[PDB]
């Protein structure tokens, strides 16, 4: 049931999140996942507030409720992390 | 530095090899 629930939603894509120090963490998300969950996980692993960071896709700000589908993201796409302005 | 893959579960985030 859980397995059939998962596959209806499709596959995970694997994104690479590149930090200010050029370190890298990959995240798997589904195409309809809100990226706030990625932003929060990344911030949590870096020890900093989420709102101290801005997350860009091809230079565009990623909103909390953006999804990979909305952004046109694909397997192996990159998210860049910068300090909030 | 070792490879790091985090699964955003939304849903079992344990297995980062997963694709569904
Ligand atoms: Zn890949
Ligand atoms: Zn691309
Ligand atoms: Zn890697
Ligand atoms: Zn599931």
């Amino acid at each position: 049931t859980e397995d059939l629930g998962d596959k209806k939603e499709g596959e995970y894509i694997k994104l690479k999140v590149i930090g200010q120090d050029s370190s890298e963490i990959h995240f798997k998300v589904k195409m309809t996942t809100h990226l706030k969950k990625l932003k929060e996980s990344y911030a949590q692993r870096q020890g900093v507030p989420m709102n101290s960071l801005r997350f860009l896709f091809e230079g565009q700000r990623i909103a909390d409720n953006h999804t990979p589908k909305e952004l046109g993201m694909e397997e192996e796409d990159v998210i860049e992390v910068y300090q909030e302005q | 530095a070792e490879e790091r893959v985090v699964v955003i579960d939304d849903d079992d985030a344990e297995n980062s090899s997963s694709r569904y």
